[PDB]
């Protein structure tokens, strides 16, 4: 739960490059499955839960 | 600058130009700086001059 952002899955370190001023991520077809951490700038792939 | 129900949205964006005469031609974002939860009505402005 990173403010409001709600779901299941796995956290992955991820290779993205976010821009300064986002947070959020979502896929194609609208699926969040990259997010940073609110309280330590680091990227994290949200890959879903076997 | 925007009227949101809360939010103002203050976009910004500083980009060097060569022209000098008008808006030049180019496509360039305009990244958010701060959201002020400000709720009031607003329907008329005016700058300030130095």
């Amino acid at each position: 739960n990173f403010n409001g952002l709600t779901g299941t899955g796995v956290l992955t370190e991820s290779n993205k490059k976010f821009l300064p001023f986002q947070q959020f991520g979502r896929d194609i077809a609208d699926t969040t499955d990259a997010v940073r951490d609110p309280q330590t700038l680091e990227i994290l792939d949200i890959t879903p839960c076997s | 600058f925007k009227n949101i129900d809360g939010y103002f949205k203050i976009y910004s964006k500083h980009t060097p130009i060569n022209l000098e005469r008008d808006l030049p031609q180019g496509f360039s974002a305009l990244e958010p700086l701060v959201d002020l939860p400000i709720g009031i009505n607003i329907t008329r402005f005016q700058t300030l001059l130095a």
